[PDB]
């Protein structure tokens, strides 16, 4: 593909992604999800290789598929009501359509199927882009009807994502579909606190971005897709696989790293409104995900795995192009608990 | 010496250099600007001084 | 108490500056001189604590724990450079930057004034420890060992953040001057019965509690020297803090809700006292060791009275001590014959007459031996435990009694006998290990002399 | 899953039924060690068809070659035991 | 091969007094060595043990100890000349003190 | 400005560079033959930068210094003693085999470079595309496992179907006699170990399988000994060619900007070569690679990147 | 509600439930995705027209655009998978497992 | 007298298309290592027509 034509398709996705944003008429904001898939779609196929074109289809197929459920509960809130605006979804039928579109559109469990295919499908810039950019336009809708949303499906479904999350993610050798269910977990997180704060799920969104972001920009700069091929990495780059534990262990959640501070604001959020047993059994759900956060660590950064002879000759190359977004990003995902009142600054 | 004669060398990038050490120094002069002038409105508005 | 905090900090850079020959000189020097300005903390109140600040405050239960943790880190560092001497530069200023990242989580989660900084510092003294298993153990169970370490904690600790943030919301504050001053009972309800395990289940995995000590025979043996070091002198006595601070919210309800807990701990003390007796490895037996004794500290926080927790944080402290010894003198024969099995190298007392000699004290203050201080908190708590019930002493004398057994046994096995014919290479003893068995015994029988200063603020 | 591991039991069943359902041999009187050609009298054009019907049930193409010498059912069995790798 | 890679055969561990008899077990260069030993020692037995215990010893008492025992005797003098009991039940006044209601 | 995706919208193209000289020209033969002097006078007469055969140790040539490494830091295998111990257990064979295709591709990867941002044509002795007649001669005489010509096509297959194969293919045939008394006369006390089947096996691989599919892509010119030397009529023999049944007309600005931000970025070239496939002939162990890298690293010029290295004569590095 | 409006709705619904039962032929399923974008056109329109909202009356003009836009979207995937099947069957497309 | 480092036999545990293999799921194949399946050379047939004689 062209640079010039990858450059103006990267465009419409983010300016689909915009006009979702700053629109207050419902016909706009699904113009904005039609634009973004429009040009979300050759992005995915920018290699062709034919797993890349089933990836693409079963993307299409789900994001058409909420695309005209999403439409449908507009269509239906207007005849309830002449209103366009985007507002609290004076019908529940309605709302509740708009709510499943908007859940598989995130990939939300049960709607959560197509993440690991599709992730595991595509190029790692795609997944990065895939997983990170694609998850603001339908959070933002979120955000807005919020008030609106019935809590006993939203949480139904946020516990069902934590829970396939970290369920699927224990079985997984290949990285971009452990990076999906981990994705599927962190989605349920962001949704479990929705209807009663959207700071918080505003403040993990932006927390789950910056981790992904480096994880991701881990994996691209150490060309590695599956465990074995990242256990190499100790023998060519240590600095790299360090970085990368440390990463591991922030995404897991523990304590003093920045990955801790979400679940932190979340939980308490949850129980200023009488919320005990839910946020107690997704404090122990994620442990699953820390589970298999842990394993890849002892992969590649905790043990020395077996090299290959050939490695000698990639010990005289030093690698090109480089991210220069990556080292902030690190910092951003690993140290930044002692600033969590900034997160005032959030609403 | 190297092989490949390894255009960054000793005789580092001037121009980018000095963008750089302008663009921190810039950055120094305008926060040290910009605090005293919200202290000085600051105590204008409480009545302090 | 940023005087302690801040040159704990100057630690990192200074050795990462450092010569590739001086870090060990470097590092051993400056924790001392931190040891010896932790030493000033020993000044303490009869009624209030030192409120340094709204953010760090200091006891006269906080204030050993602290002089213990600087004070390990020397020795510390002194049993890891013999078998670090073949590990790269930057892999050796990494394993002390880890031992650095401990102490300042552990100084820091000593003196924290408020519940929730407390748990995250708590927390996170997880992550160096676990890294510290699982990169620098000699073996391939090590892994699973860390798993073990890491799951253990945290399926405890979960819960008790849950019940933290509740607390908060309905008390307002979660510091714990105004905890302890604005005290109120807790009901006798359903609800008030599951905050009372949130807020007690994390600190008996600590502990640990037998039924859930299963993590420790695995981390502890499988550890490197230091590793072992401060997963029992210190990480152990974190849940036995941590209980002692949170039990003010908890009663009355403690009155009824520590029946279980009682009981498994006054059976667990015989079960794992008598595992010692039939254990092939020698670290493992110094493990369980650990248990059998921290078993007592739990019941003394249970039962709630002045000479109990007296007792306790006497036998925290002498434990603490006891313990790195033994794993220190084990590690020394290790090092050695390169087999943790008890009686692969026997009558060593020939052969190592000194190091016999500092196994013989060693193995005399694991049996409380009056007036060391492990006697001193071992009899607190079994006149406390005689109060509490008389029934009581059966049992704990059945403890004590075991106790000398496995110990002199241990000291029989490796110490008398005959030597094995087979092994040669039994070198004599280093004044390194010598002075690393001198600095861990000389201040146990020094704090005899003054044993108010370990008795914790019940005195 | 895929296939059971096949034996050299279902290979000489299914053997010997694709022969007692070839219409020019009796059933009961071919045996596993009969000859085709001496045996049941069959000429050289009936073996193979017979060779086609058991690449018909096995599923693997036997060449011309290494055709013309299974002329037995257990010669049969042999060829289909040593293609599929296949000892007890 | 019958080997599953190539690696290096396991090394033997070396004995530092092959080359330092004297050698005090804490590293391969005598002079570092002797260092590390001088400054163990003189750093924990010397400095931390003696004057640390010495500092410890000689703290002043702010536990108010010899206070309390001082304020015990002047109380139980005064109480003994007074004919009053030496130790009160209640440590604080009745008058202080409004108990509910009635008993029923 | 480095070449990317910046430097491709703002004008450059390589199609512009190309001036009917490009003719990426591939000279081989078997052992001892005079494809070597072919190959520097078809270079010399066509103004075409030559690349003498990738070696063991082509890889040092081309950073740090050109000086060759130890071989325990690069390439781990000798030539000399699979001619002593072909059938050594210690995998000698097909680790010097499969470090000479990564040396072929590396190789090959510096030519595409060169010519595709300069557009002055390369002659290369051998190539990734010809390397494959000394893995079957190693596999027929039964120096090398099945498992390592499986691994060795497994890396082929993934690595050469990302390049344009060459226009012209020389071939130099000369028989397995005149290269046995060749080599009894140079006077290498190794090389006179080689068995004529092996030599066999070599040109049988080249004559049965590269030549017939080099000539379905492009036309190949086979030359004998004698007529080998006569380097002028070979030079015009290439003046005459019709190129019009390879890829290579078939390329685009856009397949070219391809191409060439892979043949840059040799990290990516390498990629596959060291894919997690354990044959014990090529696996290293934990320790060993880990003390040999330390040691690499230990080398003069190797523990930083290139300008960065104080101690052989960087300078001004605190401001770099 | 009118007769006419759940015949509109239960349209949609038969045409979403067609979507998702999948049989063989991957355009079958484009059809069934034509027949929801019909059956919103159709909704839309009858309840713009009712209330008089003049405006509104191009909603469903732009709603049919990016219907084109979507179909032109999913026969263009069904040429690149029957490219690489010679068939459009949805069996086909089990390279990616969850 | 050295630390264990995992060796082959420990490196495919993880070198499997899923970490707990399963009896159907032990037929499951890992990815290429470019994500680029071989070819489905499918057969495309040609319509055959008859023009003529009529
Ligand atoms: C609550 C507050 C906080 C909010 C937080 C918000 C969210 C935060 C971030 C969320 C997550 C972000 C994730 C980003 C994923 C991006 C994917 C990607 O690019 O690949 C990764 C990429 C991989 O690189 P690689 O694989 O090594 O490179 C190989 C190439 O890909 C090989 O490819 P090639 O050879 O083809 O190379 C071509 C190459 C080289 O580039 C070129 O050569 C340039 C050529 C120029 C061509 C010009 C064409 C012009 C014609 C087209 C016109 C289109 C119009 C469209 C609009 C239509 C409107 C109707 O171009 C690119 O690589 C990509 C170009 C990117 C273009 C960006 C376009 C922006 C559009 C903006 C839309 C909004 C407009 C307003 C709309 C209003 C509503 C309507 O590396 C990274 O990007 C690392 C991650 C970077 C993330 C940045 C960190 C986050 C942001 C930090 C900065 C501050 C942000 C906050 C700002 C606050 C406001 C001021
Ligand atoms: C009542 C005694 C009066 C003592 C007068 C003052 C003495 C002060 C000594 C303080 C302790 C030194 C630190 C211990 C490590 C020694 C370092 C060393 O290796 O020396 C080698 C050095 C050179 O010999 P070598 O030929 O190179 O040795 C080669 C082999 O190693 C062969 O060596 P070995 O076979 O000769 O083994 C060494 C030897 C000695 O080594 C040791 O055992 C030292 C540790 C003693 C046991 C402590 C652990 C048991 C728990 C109780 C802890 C009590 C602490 C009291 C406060 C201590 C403050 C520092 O082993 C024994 O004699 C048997 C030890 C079992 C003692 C049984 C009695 C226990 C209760 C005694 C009463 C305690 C309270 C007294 C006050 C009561 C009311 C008036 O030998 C000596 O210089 C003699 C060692 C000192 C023996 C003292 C035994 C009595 C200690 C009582 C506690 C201190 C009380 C002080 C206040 C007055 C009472
Ligand atoms: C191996 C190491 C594991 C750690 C050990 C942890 C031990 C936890 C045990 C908790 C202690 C007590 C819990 C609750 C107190 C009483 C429980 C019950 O048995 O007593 C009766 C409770 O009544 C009934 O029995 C209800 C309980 C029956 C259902 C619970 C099932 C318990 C079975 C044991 C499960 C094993 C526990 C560990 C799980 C892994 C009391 O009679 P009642 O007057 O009516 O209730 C008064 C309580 N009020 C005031 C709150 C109302
Ligand atoms: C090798 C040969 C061996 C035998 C030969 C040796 C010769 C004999 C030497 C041994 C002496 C025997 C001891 C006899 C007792 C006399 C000492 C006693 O008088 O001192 C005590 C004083 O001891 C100190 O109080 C205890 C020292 C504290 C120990 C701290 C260790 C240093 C820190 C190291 C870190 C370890 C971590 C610890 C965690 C808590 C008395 O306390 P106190 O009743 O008040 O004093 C009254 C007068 N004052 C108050 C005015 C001072
Ligand atoms: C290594 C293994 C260690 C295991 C530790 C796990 C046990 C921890 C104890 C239970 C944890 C959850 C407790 C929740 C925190 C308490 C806060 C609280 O007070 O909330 C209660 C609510 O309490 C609960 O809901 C808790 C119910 C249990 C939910 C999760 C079940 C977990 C399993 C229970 C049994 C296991 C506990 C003992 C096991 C010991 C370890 C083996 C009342 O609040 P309100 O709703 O506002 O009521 C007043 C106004 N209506
Ligand atoms: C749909 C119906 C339409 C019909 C289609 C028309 C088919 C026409 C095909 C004509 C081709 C021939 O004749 S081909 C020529 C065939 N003739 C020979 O081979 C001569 C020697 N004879 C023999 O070998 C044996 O008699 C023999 C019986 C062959 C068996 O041999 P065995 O000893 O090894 O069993
Ligand atoms: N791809 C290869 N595999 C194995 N051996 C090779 C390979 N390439 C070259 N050699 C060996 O390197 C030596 C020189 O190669 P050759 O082309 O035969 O002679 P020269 O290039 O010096 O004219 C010979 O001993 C040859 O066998």
């Amino acid at each position: 593909m062209n640079p010039i034509i990858y450059t103006t398709l990267i465009m419409t996705v983010m300016s689909g992604t915009m006009l979702v944003m700053i629109s207050s008429h419902w016909l706009l904001i699904w113009i904005g999800f039609e634009m973004n898939l429009l040009a979300m779609i050759p992005v995915l196929m920018k290699n062709f290789n034919p797993r890349a074109t089933e990836a693409a289809t079963k993307y299409f197929l789900t994001q058409a598929t909420a695309s005209m459920m999403l439409m449908m509960a507009i269509i239906i809130n207007l005849l309830y009501s002449g209103q366009w605006t985007i507002t609290k979804m004076f019908n529940p039928v309605a709302m509740t359509m708009m709510t499943m579109a908007l859940a598989m559109k995130l990939g939300l469990s049960p709607f959560h199927f197509w993440v690991p295919e599709v992730t595991q499908g595509i190029s790692l810039q795609a997944g990065l882009l895939l997983l990170t950019w694609q998850k603001l336009a339908p959070l933002s809708v979120l955000c807005q009807i919020s008030q609106s949303i019935n809590p006993n499906l939203m949480l139904t479904m946020a516990m069902l994502s934590i829970l396939i999350g970290g369920w699927g993610g224990l079985n997984q050798t290949q990285l971009r579909k452990i990076m999906a269910y981990s994705s599927i977990a962190h989605m349920g997180w962001m949704t479990a606190v929705l209807p009663y704060n959207t700071t918080m799920t505003i403040l993990n969104l932006l927390i789950y971005i910056t981790m992904t972001l480096a994880m991701f920009m881990l994996l691209i700069h150490s060309s590695a897709t599956t465990t074995l091929s990242l256990s190499h990495t100790w023998n060519k780059m240590p600095v790299i696989t360090s970085l990368m534990m440390v990463t591991l262990l922030s995404m897991g959640g523990l304590p003093p790293l920045s990955g801790f501070m979400p679940k932190w604001m979340i939980i308490q959020e949850m129980t200023k409104n009488e919320s005990i047993i839910m946020p107690t059994l997704m404090a122990m759900t994620a442990l699953l995900n820390l589970y298999f956060y842990m394993r890849l660590a002892y992969s590649s950064s905790l043990t020395m795995f077996p090299s290959t002879n050939n490695m000698k000759m990639k010990w005289q190359f030093e690698h090109t192009k480089q991210m220069k977004l990556l080292p902030t990003m690190i910092v951003l995902s690993t140290l930044v608990l002692p600033m969590t009142p900034a997160l005032s600054s959030l609403n | 010496k190297f092989y490949i004669r390894e255009p960054p060398h000793g005789s580092p990038d001037w121009l980018k250099v000095g963008l750089t050490l302008g663009t921190s120094v810039f950055l120094w002069i305008y926060l040290i600007k910009q605090h005293k002038e919200d202290v000085l409105e600051y105590k204008r508005r409480n009545g302090l001084e | 108490m940023l005087k302690i905090i801040i040159p704990t900090t100057m630690l990192l850079p200074m050795t990462w500056m450092s010569k590739h020959n001086m870090i060990w000189i470097n590092a051993t020097v400056h924790s001392l001189l931190i040891s010896l300005i932790s030493l000033s903390l020993l000044n303490q109140l009869g009624e209030n604590s030192l409120n340094f600040s709204l953010t760090f405050f200091s006891d006269s239960l906080s204030a050993p724990l602290l002089v213990l943790t600087t004070w390990l880190l020397p020795l510390m560092l002194m049993a890891s450079q013999s078998h670090l001497s073949k590990e790269t530069t930057t892999r050796k200023k990494l394993y002390i930057t880890m031992l650095i990242l401990l102490q300042l989580f552990l100084i820091m989660t000593f003196t924290a004034t408020e519940l929730i900084l407390f748990y995250i510092l708590f927390e996170a003294t997880l992550v160096p420890t676990l890294i510290i298993i699982t990169r620098w153990g000699n073996q391939t169970e090590r892994l699973n060992a860390g798993l073990y370490f890491l799951f253990y904690t945290l399926a405890g600790s979960l819960p008790l953040l849950v019940a933290l943030v509740y607390i908060q919301n309905t008390t307002g504050s979660l510091n714990f001057l105004i905890i302890h001053y604005w005290s109120h009972p807790l009901s006798n309800s359903w609800s008030n019965i599951f905050m009372w395990l949130a807020c007690i289940m994390a600190f008996m995995v600590k502990m640990p509690l037998y039924g859930l000590h299963l993590w420790l025979p695995k981390a502890h043996v499988e550890a490197p020297i230091a590793g072992s070091m401060v997963l029992a002198a210190v990480l152990l006595k974190l849940g036995g803090y941590g209980m002692m601070r949170i039990t003010t919210i908890l009663n009355p309800l403690t009155n009824y809700m520590a029946y279980p807990f009682l009981m498994l701990s006054m059976w667990g003390m015989i079960m794992t006292s008598s595992i010692c007796l039939r254990q092939t490895d020698l670290k493992s037996l110094i493990a369980y060791s650990s248990v059998s004794h921290m078993a007592l500290v739990i019941v003394a926080i249970m039962i709630q009275t002045p000479w109990s927790f007296m007792g306790a944080t006497a036998l925290m402290i002498a434990h603490g001590l006891t313990s790195s010894m033994l794993f220190c003198l084990a590690n020394t024969n290790y090092e050695r014959v390169h087999s943790r099995t008890m009686i692969l190298a026997r009558g060593l007392q020939t052969l190592l007459p000194l190091m016999a000699t500092w196994w013989l004290v060693a193995s005399l203050t694991n049996l409380a031996l009056p007036p060391s201080i492990n006697l001193i908190g071992e009899l607190f708590i079994i006149t406390a435990s005689f109060s509490w019930s008389n029934i009581t002493i059966i049992l704990m004398g059945m403890n004590m009694m075991i106790t000398a057994l496995y110990s002199l046994y241990m000291l029989i096995t490796t110490q008398r006998g005959k030597y094995t014919h087979h092994i040669n290479n039994i070198k004599p003893s280093f004044t390194r290990e010598n002075a690393l068995m001198a600095l861990h015994i000389l201040p146990l029988l020094l704090l005899t002399l003054n044993p108010k200063m370990i008795l914790g603020p019940l005195y | 899953s895929d296939a059971p591991p096949l034996t050299l039991e279902a290979i000489k069943d299914r053997v010997l039924y694709v022969l007692k359902l070839y219409d020019k041999i009796d059933p009961e009187k071919l045996s596993v060690n009969s000859h085709f050609m001496k045996d049941l009298g069959l000429d050289s054009l009936d073996q193979v068809e017979i060779i086609m019907a058991m690449e018909d049930e096995f599923g693997f193409e036997i060449p011309d070659i290494d055709a013309e010498k299974l002329m037995c059912p257990q010669e049969i069995v042999d060829y289909i035991a040593d293609k599929k790798d296949v000892y007890e | 091969p019958t080997i599953r890679l190539q690696e290096d055969p396991d090394p033997e561990d070396e004995n530092l007094y092959e080359k330092n008899p004297d050698s005090h077990g804490y590293d391969k260069d005598p002079i570092v060595d002797l260092w590390n030993m001088r400054v163990v020692f003189f750093f924990g037995f010397s400095i931390v043990l003696v004057l640390g215990s010495t500092f410890v010893a000689y703290l002043p008492d702010y536990r108010m100890q010899e206070w309390a025992r001082r304020e015990a005797e002047r109380l139980v003098k005064y109480r003994e000349a007074n004919g009053l009991p030496l130790m009160e039940s209640n440590c604080f006044d009745p008058n202080k003190i409004q108990l509910p209601e009635d008993e029923d | 400005l480095q070449y990317g995706p910046l430097a491709f919208v703002l004008g450059e193209r390589t199609t512009r560079k190309l001036t009917e000289t490009s003719k990426v020209i591939t000279v081989d033969g078997n052992i001892c033959s005079g494809k070597g002097r072919l190959a520097r006078e078809i270079a010399e007469k066509l103004g075409l930068r030559h690349f003498p055969e990738a070696g063991i140790h082509y890889a040092d040539s081309t950073t740090g210094d050109g000086k060759p490494l130890d071989v325990q830091l690069s390439g781990n295998c000798s030539l000399e003693k699979f001619y002593d111990d072909p059938k050594s257990n210690d995998g000698n064979s097909y680790r010097l085999q499969s470090w000479l295709y990564a040396s072929r591709l590396l190789q090959y990867a510096d030519a595409l470079e060169h010519l595709l941002s300069t557009g002055q044509g390369v002659v290369l002795e051998r190539s990734i595309y010809s390397d494959f007649v000394f893995l079957e001669a190693m596999y027929r005489q039964g120096f090398i496992r099945k498992q390592c010509v499986e691994h060795y096509n497994e890396v082929k297959k993934v690595t050469a179907c990302e390049y344009l194969p060459p226009h012209v293919v020389v071939y130099v045939d000369v028989p397995v006699p005149e290269i046995q008394s060749r080599i009894q006369k140079k006077g290498n006390p190794h090389e006179m170990k080689i068995t004529a089947a092996y030599l066999q096996d070599i040109e049988n691989a080249y004559k049965k399988t590269f030549l017939p599919e080099m000539s379905e892509k492009c036309e190949v010119l086979q030359y004998s000994a004698r007529e080998a030397e006569d380097a002028e009529k070979v030079v015009e023999d290439i003046e005459y060619l019709k190129c019009d049944k390879g890829p290579w007309p078939d390329q685009d600005d856009r397949t070219f900007h391809r191409l060439r931000m892979l043949v840059q970025n040799k990290l990516e070239v390498l990629n596959y070569t060291t894919i997690p496939v354990y044959l014990p002939e090529i696996t290293i162990g934990a320790h060993q690679s880990d003390r040999v890298f330390q040691k690499f690293t230990e080398l003069p010029g190797r523990k930083y990147s290139p300008g960065y290295n104080e101690d052989v004569g960087d300078k001004w590095i605190w401001l770099k | 509600m009118p007769l006419v409006y759940m015949n509109i709705i239960m349209a949609f619904a038969i045409a979403l439930a067609g979507l998702l039962m999948y049989r063989s032929h991957l355009m079958s399923s484009l059809l069934c995705l034509e027949g929801m974008m019909l059956s919103l056109f159709i909704m839309s329109t009858l309840i713009i027209l009712n209330t008089h909202f003049t405006l509104a009356n191009m909603m469903p003009i732009i709603l049919l655009v990016f219907a084109a836009c979507e179909a032109a979207l999913g026969l263009s995937l069904l040429v690149m998978v029957s490219n690489t099947y010679g068939t459009d069957y949805v069996q086909n497309l089990n390279l990616l497992q969850c | 007298a050295r630390q264990w480092q995992p060796d082959v036999e420990w490196a495919e545990q993880f070198g499997g298309a899923v970490m707990y293999p399963t009896k159907e799921t032990a037929h499951w194949k890992p990815p290429p290592w470019n994500d680029v399946d071989p070819p489905k050379d499918t057969l495309v047939s040609n319509l055959t027509l008859n023009f003529g004689p009529q």
